[PDB]
């Protein structure tokens, strides 16, 4: 699913990043419907963006912004997370 | 792995 946020500049997304640390790219890791990629929801807050866009805890992190992050270390997803202000055009998938 | 509030 492709998730839409707007936040306000006072607010954040309301939800927690979590994946493999890597700084670069690595590397031939194989997403598969059990683990898609290497970062995910580790929890959203009820009544924050995500969540009123129907984000959800588990969430796998597919894109961002049009990027495809399945295989990119954490400092970098959340770098690519930070560019675009606020506003995060987010494709995700639910494991569950 | 890191944890990141966003």
């Amino acid at each position: 699913s492709v998730a839409i946020l707007q936040k306000r500049d006072h607010e954040g997304f309301g939800f927690v990043l979590r994946g493999a640390k890597a700084e670069t790219p690595i590397e031939e890791f194989t997403p598969t419907p059990a683990f898609p990629a290497l970062q995910y929801l580790e929890s959203v807050d009820v009544e924050g963006v995500a969540w009123k866009a129907g984000l959800r805890t588990g969430d796998f992190l597919i894109e961002v912004n049009g990027v495809n992050v399945v295989k990119v270390g954490h400092k970098q997803v959340v770098g690519l997370i930070r560019q675009g202000g606020n506003r995060l055009v987010m494709k995700v998938v639910s494991v569950t | 792995q890191l944890v990141t509030s966003l």
